[PDB]
């Protein structure tokens, strides 16, 4: 088991007597057990890229190889934890050490031992019964929300020889024992998985059910789908916090995993201060979103491989909750700072630089990351579907999207939510640019929309047209003044203003904009576009006649309709039932039709 | 045609950034000239 | 993009064994003749006490059924029926309804996209939360409404668009979502359900007599604060003699409080 | 970067050969 | 407790190559083990083991290897990494870049021997920055307020007076005052005149009781220049996290630190990365900058105001570029203001203190402060835009409001930004100066201030 | 049809052999079974990145952007297996596909492919952002083998000349658009404004085409003439007078 | 290699040296000698030297600051004239350009090979600058004193009345430090100050 340190040069430790070790095997070096990976073998010698500072490591110090490559422990106790980039739990490190520092060479297990959670075995299992990877052998009630499914690791299979009865047990207690080919394996609630390896599935499915964020601008103009991959331009003035907090509080996602991939020291602590304090309604109770989330967190000075691996730990955790049948959402907050940590590994390994100094494989590291998203038929017996979505924030240098990490990310991700400083400076939250943003998933979501919201596809189309006409007409408005435009252009601009200020803007701090259900989003946009179609009909139908309609005539005859349209954002689903909101929208439609009947 | 044909060097990067600040300054000054004249031109048309 | 051959055949033998474990729970008596016959191929391989290695070699040989998508459809139908029958444990469904719902599912294009799966997930969602139902108006009303739902499901299945079942989902899910402090809104919702159900005693005999008395006591106790006159408070207090919750209790409470609204 | 990686490789080979010649 | 065993000394120098002396036959050598060399003439010299491999130990000597030989030179191995003799009595004292005193005082009697490398502050233990540090400079305190525990570099360039700004911050800086504040000023690659300026300008002006001063000269060894930030931050960690002090660290030239990293990487024969700097430059800059912030259940907090000489006046260079990625916003010193004799030359337009929203609030300053800074920003920006209009149209073509933004710009540079090297302005006086400039406009023109705030403070 | 799939999550080094498997199957079907085959090579950029990865991981001598110095020959060992061969009725036709990094035509991936293949089909944001499917920009496009394929019996006899003049008119149309964006219509001639109008008519009728709309070359040439008729006969300076005299009035 | 100050030798030197006299290709090409760019060069010793200057040369620090200010405002005004010509320039901006031309062409400029300019002593140097900036202050006052008045003293009215003084100002560089000792130079420059004041007094 033990090898010996042969030499040390900066963060790279050469070792000897390592003949039984493997490429990318995880190794503890030095008496303090500094973490590192085998990057090369040269006979009985191995070269270990140490993660932590190597100061003080000596020739002939022990080299204790862990048999497995870099891996994530998976099980109960994942929920609510703040893991670092290599799954050292920062909460356990703080509690056990009673120190403000992470001590060099932590040995703390990722899932806390001695916490004897309530376990229920799967009622269908028996001694002698067949079992396979992804089969649920029991459930652990760790939180009121997440009934944590315990399931056989994807490589393991055979005949069940023991299951624990109902009772209290931890991560180290043996829960299942099974025999295959005459060999017995003992399993606990803890499972261990290689962080760079995809967890296999029965079928990777197309993504077709919306991931609602509760924000009108996102859910209306550029929808995202459960299982989908999306990106955000993360910067100071972008307003990313409005998306991030809203996603965690309101999304139709059963588990959230957030990954700090080298955020700034203070910016990381702002996130780790907020997520405990964020609360969500469930079953008429209020509970901390920490009941349904886990944070991987790394400040910029965390070990290089802790930053680089943090993105892969997040998706390995997220795939594990996907495999339980949960619709997981992953947020990665700094894919640029991850690509910097990736670049630092290549610089230490002396790999040749590609575009802008990033490694040649950056495209493959990103692409194999985002391809781990999607909806799936899970492994094992219950046939259950599950999914991982991935939100990947990117930081274009000075707003330049041509940097290889940003360019590749926007080339890979099927959705982009183009946050823009010019909108946030005017407090236009969520501050998403409705020209620069896009979503490729429309063709796949149209199945769901045709079933549940058949009117919506016409509406989103007309919305984009109205917004595009505003941008194209604005040049003429500057060149000759708004007063010189045609009547069909003037009503188009007013509806574009109505959409911009009273539909796309959403003040999530207020009681009324706190969350916007999809029904409210359709009903608001339906009324705005119905008013546009009637206004457009009135002006175009009277063009070249003696008697003629213009925006001033409409506003003079029905100014209360424009006011009622603006009032729709204030209508609150908590105060007013969905039937009442639907009836009010039916009344606005009848009101505007009767109002236009006075002109035509 | 597409480029100024300055040969690539750390000097040439500096000179192009200096010229870009020059051109952006000249754009903004001529845009201020255009705005000032356009304001007078609209006022003179009203008159 | 798929599975290793070892994993693929492992999933086959797992699913085959599992369909048999599902049969043993949906039908311990072997009553469901048409359903059991449709799984005979997988059931034979699971009923014979083959070693895991022997059935795996038989799957590699293609003597076992060895299409994961075919096994997945078969297993999915049986699991969705098994979930239905399990979710209604207090009320056994009629055998003809079980085979009818099975035939509807067998004939349906895709169960995950089906309204059957939505309704069944709602039935499970309402049922599951009751494992932590500490005494409060919300939880007492939810146990009551869910017990009606379980009985009605045992009488009609899922694919039958019974208006009572469809409305009962909306009302039950709304009360489940309704905030726990909202005692008057919870009371008003449950009151509205009892007024809207055609029967004068919708909860009668469906659940334990102690729970029926807790419903009666719950309605009286959260009504009484609305009365200012001691005579009317005593007349309303006397209703606590009743054990079964009925429309006539609600109408008695309504009369006595509406009299108090003019006698203050 | 490429030129300097090759220089460093040539030095590594010359270091190793100089040690091997003393055995 | 302590290493009880005696030290070994080796004559076995197998070679010398640039700054490196290669011992052989060494017993169990450590990476970064501190060693003491003795030359043939008996002169002592310092060094660290830059590489270990079997019996070989490649010492990087701190001083140049000149005078070392294979036969008389003796290397003494201390058996440990370099540790800082640290204590609270390091306040009021001046140290060279290795931590040896240069103030005619004794060695440090230490309260601890902290690992020079430090350790990562646990992100769950980290607390968000919560209150202002006064720098005393109006262009910082009234426009770019610095939260206690923020990192905020002063970007500068060759010839700009950023060392004078660094010194003025180090004299004037303190809490808001509506003895527990300490400064750790640490200066790398400093030319001997600027080192006399830092030493004298603090020792002559009473501040020393609340500052610890580290000087590393331009001609001091390049490895001592790497150690200087680590001593500073180790002392700042001790003062804050062992001793509750609020601490401000002034790292006066991160460019010469990065140039020292370039040399230490060349010393290991590593291939150069981006623009000739090491690939791992981001982690080394982060290992300096993230030794900062507040921590759960302690009053202590390390703020950093690095100063950073931008190569070629271009933020795209890896030194400023990587620094912008790690630190929470930046202050720019500007040659334009410097040539116009506006001292401090701090350009408040491109500058941004990212955490100023935390630093400013009711009970931390006057409640108006955030609104004042926003309106001053708008009026200075519009004043610059109107100066560009004046340049095209001449004064007779301007409106009365345009003339107010010009009067504002002139008075704002000549009263708000201009401070002088020894005038100290508390945040209250900076805000009264701010209001004295805002009062140039009619009350209704102050569009970024609420009418309640205007009614309480617009009258003068 | 036959498919070889290497997905973005699959191992990158398989991408070296992924197109070679397709071609090795195409060589069997075409040269041994006399079939005609269209070979599609999706994401030659992801292929070239697998070469860039191997190159960087082996310390191979770099060309531009750090691709291996041999990248041209590796791409040629893929691309050159297209062709007919003597005495066999078979033929391998290749349509490779490549996304250009940062849309740069001078990038090694498009550029080396540019030298090897018989001209390029190109697709452009200038068309796609206006909903002009298929967004095929004709000016950067060419076919080196088109000249030999165009002619009598293969096509209408005029086809070569119609092409030559469509390129000229569309090219002038782009140049007058680039002028107008600075100076407005007041510094353009009436003829320049006609080339600007030609560009609008051309993209809306010639390029714009439905995802299931099939057009023969003959209907395409009739459309081409109805566009070329925008100018007076004497302006069509790439076409011989006999071709004009037969077809211009139709 | 191309006069570029980003070159590593210059960058390392600039992190060390307290004084840097950045000579500029554009000045050298137009044969402006001694070719020092007055907007790129710097001297960190000013802080210390101001003790010597305030002991021996009390007028010099004000003059040094006003000089660099005038020269920087020259760059602002010189850039805009490429687009606007003269049309926007205030009468004070004209006085700034006129004095900036005097300071650039007759003070900063110096012929290194001609005995009148081979070396210039400090008494001559401070006296030259004292006169040129005293002209700037008095001319700027003469303009601004007439702001919103019934008649404006323009830059041209100044330039015409002050023509002899302007010629005298430019002529200050010709005094020979060998034959014209510091006493004589200071006395002549004191007559220029008196002549300058009296010439301006005719307009006030």
């Amino acid at each position: 088991t033990f090898g010996y340190v042969h030499g040390v040069s900066g963060p790279v430790v050469t070792a000897c007597d390592m003949a039984g070790a493997a490429m990318y095997e995880l190794v503890r070096v030095g008496h303090s057990e500094l973490v590192g990976e085998i990057i090369r073998l040269e006979g009985d010698m191995a070269t270990i890229q140490v993660y932590e500072e190597t100061s003080g490591v000596s020739v002939g110090d022990p080299v204790l190889r862990t048999g497995k490559p870099l891996s994530v422990e998976l099980g109960p106790g994942i929920m609510g934890a703040i893991f670092d980039g290599i799954q050292r739990p920062l909460s356990d490190i703080s509690s056990q050490t009673q120190s403000i520092y992470i001590p060099r060479g932590v040995n703390v297990s990722a899932l806390s031992r001695d916490i004897k959670w309530e376990f229920i075995p799967s009622k269908n299992l028996r001694v002698g019964s067949h079992i396979t990877g992804g089969d649920i052998y029991g459930i652990v009630n760790e939180n009121s929300l997440i009934k944590h499914k315990i399931m056989l690791p994807p490589r393991s299979r055979g005949s069940v020889t023991y299951i624990a009865p109902p009772g209290n047990y931890d991560a180290s207690d043996v829960v299942l024992e099974l025999e295959f080919e005459g060999v017995k394996e003992k399993l606990s609630m803890v499972q261990v998985w290689p962080v760079r390896q995809v967890r296999p599935v029965t079928e990777k499915l197309p993504a077709n059910h919306p991931l609602l964020t509760g924000q009108r601008v996102l859910d209306a103009l550029f929808p995202c789908v459960q299982g989908g991959t999306t990106a955000i331009p993360g910067a100071f003035g972008c307003g990313k916090t409005v998306i991030s907090q809203s996603l965690s509080k309101y999304s139709n996602s059963d588990v959230i995993i957030y990954v700090g991939c080298g955020e700034r020291g203070n910016e990381m602590s702002e996130v780790l201060r907020d997520f405990p304090e964020l609360t969500m309604e469930v079953d008429g109770k209020v509970e901390s979103i920490m009941k349904r989330t886990a944070l991987v967190a790394n400040t910029s000075n965390m070990p290089v491989a802790a930053r680089e691996a943090s993105i892969y730990t997040g998706i390995t955790l997220s795939e594990y909750f996907r495999d339980m049948g949960y619709h997981v959402s992953m947020m990665a907050d700094s894919t640029s700072r991850w690509a910097e940590a990736l670049r630092e590994i290549s610089g230490r390994l002396a790999e040749m630089p590609a575009d802008s100094g990033y490694p040649a494989y950056l495209g493959a590291r990103l692409a194999s990351f985002y391809e781990r998203a999607g909806r799936v038929k899970c492994l094992g017996n219950p046939e259950r579907e599950g999914s991982v979505s991935i939100v990947g924030a990117v930081s274009p240098p000075g707003g330049d999207f041509s940097d290889p990490v940003t360019s590749a990310t926007l080339g890979i991700v099927q959705v982009f939510w183009g946050l823009d400083k010019k909108l946030a400076q005017r407090k236009h939250f969520p501050s998403v640019n409705w020209l620069i943003s896009y979503s490729k998933y429309m063709r796949a979501l149209d199945e769901y929309y045709d079933k549940h919201f058949t009117e919506f596809v016409p509406l989103r189309t007309k919305a984009k047209e109205i917004l595009q006409e505003e941008e194209d007409l604005a040049e003429i408005v500057q060149l000759v003044g708004k007063a010189s435009l045609a009547e069909t252009d003037k009503i188009t601009l007013e509806v574009a203003k109505l959409i911009k200020d009273d539909f796309l803007q959403q003040n999530g701090y207020t009681p009324y904009d706190r969350f916007c259900p999809f029904y409210k989003t359709v009903g608001m946009l339906s009324n705005m576009i119905s008013f546009y179609d009637m206004a457009r009909r009135a002006v175009e139908t009277t063009a070249q006649s003696d008697n003629k309609i213009t925006w001033s005539i409409i506003r003079e005859h029905m100014g209360e309709i424009l006011y009622k349209l603006s009032s729709m954002k204030f209508k609150d689903p908590v105060k007013d039932g969905e039937a009442k909101i639907k009836a009010d929208y039916a009344q606005l439609l009848e009101d505007m039709q009767n109002a236009f009947r006075s002109l035509e | 045609k597409d480029r100024i044909e300055i040969f690539p060097s750390r000097m040439a990067q500096t000179i192009m950034k200096a010229r870009l600040k020059g051109a952006q300054t000249g754009r903004n000054l001529l845009k201020k000239k255009s705005d000032a004249l356009t304001l007078r031109f609209r006022q003179i048309l009203k008159k | 993009g798929g599975l290793t051959s070892e994993q693929y055949h492992s999933q086959v033998v797992g699913k085959i064994g599992y369909i048999a474990r599902c049969m043993q729970t949906i039908d311990p008596e072997n009553n469901l003749k048409k359903i059991r016959e449709d799984y005979q191929d997988v059931l034979i391989w699971a009923e014979k006490n083959y070693r895991f290695e022997e059935i795996l070699e038989a799957s590699k040989s293609g003597k076992c059924p060895n299409d994961l998508d075919a096994l997945s459809r078969r297993s999915l139908i049986l699991q969705e029926l098994l979930r239905l029958v399990s979710s209604i444990s207090p009320f056994k469904m009629k055998l003809d309804l079980i085979e009818s719902q099975y035939e509807k599912m067998k004939q349906h294009v895709n169960l995950w996209k089906s309204d059957y799966h939505v309704k069944l997930n709602q039935l499970n969602q309402l049922t599951d939360y009751l494992k932590n139902a500490a005494p409060t108006p919300k939880n007492n009303f939810l146990r009551a409404m869910t017990s009606v739902l379980q009985m009605q499901i045992a009488q009609y299945g899922i694919t039958e668009d019974n208006e009572g079942i469809n409305q009962l989902f909306k009302l039950g899910l709304h009360l489940l979502a309704m905030a726990n402090e909202k005692i008057d809104e919870q009371y008003h919702l449950f009151k509205g359900y009892v007024k809207d159900q055609p029967e004068e005693s919708p909860f009668e005999g469906i659940l334990p007599a102690e729970d029926q008395k807790i419903l009666v006591k719950t309605m009286i106790d959260y009504a009484m604060p609305k009365l200012s006159s001691k005579v009317l408070q005593d007349k309303l207090s006397a209703l606590s003699s009743s054990d079964v919750l009925t429309k006539t209790l609600l109408d008695s409470i309504d009369r006595i409080v509406k009299e108090n609204e003019k006698l203050n | 970067f490429y030129r300097l990686k090759k220089i460093q490789e040539k030095k590594k080979i010359i270091k190793e050969k100089s040690e091997k010649d003393l055995e | 407790n302590y290493l009880s065993q005696p030290r070994l000394t080796y004559k076995t120098v197998s070679g010398v190559n640039g700054p490196l002396v290669i011992l052989d036959h060494v017993k169990f050598p450590r990476y970064a083990e501190i060693v003491h060399l003795t030359l043939p003439d008996g002169t002592k010299r310092s060094g660290q083991v830059l590489e270990v491999s079997g019996s070989k130990a490649v010492v990087q000597v701190f001083e140049g290897t000149s005078g070392i030989d294979a036969k008389k030179t003796s290397c003494e191995f201390t058996g440990d990494i370099l540790r800082t003799p640290v204590s609270e009595d390091m306040l009021g004292r001046v140290f060279n870049g290795s931590g040896k005193p240069i103030d005619r005082g004794p060695v440090v009697l230490a309260e601890d021997f902290l690992d020079i490398m430090g350790q990562p502050i646990n992100p769950q233990c980290r607390i968000y920055p919560e209150e202002m540090i006064q720098t005393g400079i109006s262009a910082i305190d009234g426009m770019n307020s610095i939260a206690r525990g923020q990192k905020i570099p002063i970007f500068s360039a060759a010839g700009l007076p950023h060392n004078e700004i660094a010194a003025q911050i180090c004299r004037q800086a303190g809490l808001v005052k509506k003895e527990n504040f300490a400064i750790v000023f640490a200066a790398m690659g400093v030319n001997m005149e600027t080192a006399r300026f830092f030493k004298s300008d603090f020792e002559e002006n009473g501040s020393m009781d609340n500052v610890c001063l580290f000087l590393n000269l331009a001609n001091d060894p390049t490895i001592e220049r790497i150690i200087t930030p680590r001593l500073a931050l180790t002392t700042a960690e001790f003062l804050a996290y062992q001793c509750e002090k609020h601490v401000l660290v002034i790292l006066t030239d991160m460019s010469s630190y990065a140039e020292a990293l370039r040399e230490v990487s060349a010393a290991r024969e590593e291939v150069p990365g981006r623009r000739g700097f090491p690939g791992y430059m981001y982690t080394d800059l982060a290992t300096i900058y993230e030794r900062a912030g507040r921590v759960e259940g302690r009053n202590g907090s390390i703020t950093q105001i690095p100063i950073l000489t931008m190569p070629n006046d271009d933020i795209t260079h890896p030194i400023p570029d990587l620094t912008g990625y790690i630190t929470e916003g930046q202050i720019y010193v500007d040659r334009q203001l410097h040539n116009r004799q506006i001292y401090p030359p701090i350009n408040v337009l491109p500058s941004l203190s990212r955490l100023m929203k935390s630093a400013i609030g009711e009970g931390m300053t006057r409640k108006d402060h955030a609104d004042v800074s926003n309106q001053l920003y708008a009026c200075y920006a519009i004043g610059k835009d109107v100066q560009a209009m004046k340049a095209v149209v001449g004064e007779e073509a301007l409106t009365s409001d345009d003339l107010l933004y010009l009067e504002f710009l002139q008075k704002f540079e000549k009263n708000f930004i201009t401070q002088g090297p020894y005038e100290n302005r508390t945040v209250y006086e900076t805000l009264d100066i701010g209001w004295q400039l805002l009062r140039i406009f009619p009350k209704e023109m102050l569009k970024r201030i609420p009418q309640s705030t205007l009614s309480e403070f617009y009258p003068r």
